[PDB]
């Protein structure tokens, strides 16, 4: 997105009916912080939600 | 009984994969540590070399 929302209005957007491949956003490399909780980066992409 | 001592360079954000257990381009395709690791990480900036 070209600009974000500020974090006292933080923006919400649900993601539903799709499938994801979350492989492609942990292997992009693009980010400096990448901390999940409760559920296993690596198994996130053999999960079903 | 024995002392096995690896090195390497790395960028200063990938420090913080060597770890055992960690994940990521560099622990997952580089250096993998084993989740019983016994051993000491020892790290520094060679911004000058």
């Amino acid at each position: 997105a070209t600009r974000f929302a500020s974090v006292y209005a933080w923006n919400r957007k649900r993601i539903s009916n799709c499938v994801a491949d979350y492989s492609v956003l942990y292997n992009s490399a693009s980010f400096s912080t990448f901390k999940c909780y409760g559920v296993s980066p690596t198994k996130l992409n053999d999960l079903c939600f | 009984t024995n002392v096995y001592a690896d090195s390497f360079v790395i960028r200063g954000d990938e420090v913080r994969q060597i770890a055992p257990g960690q994940t990521g381009k560099i622990a997952d395709y580089n250096y993998k540590l084993p989740d019983d690791f016994t051993g000491c990480v020892i790290a520094w900036n060679s911004n000058n070399l």
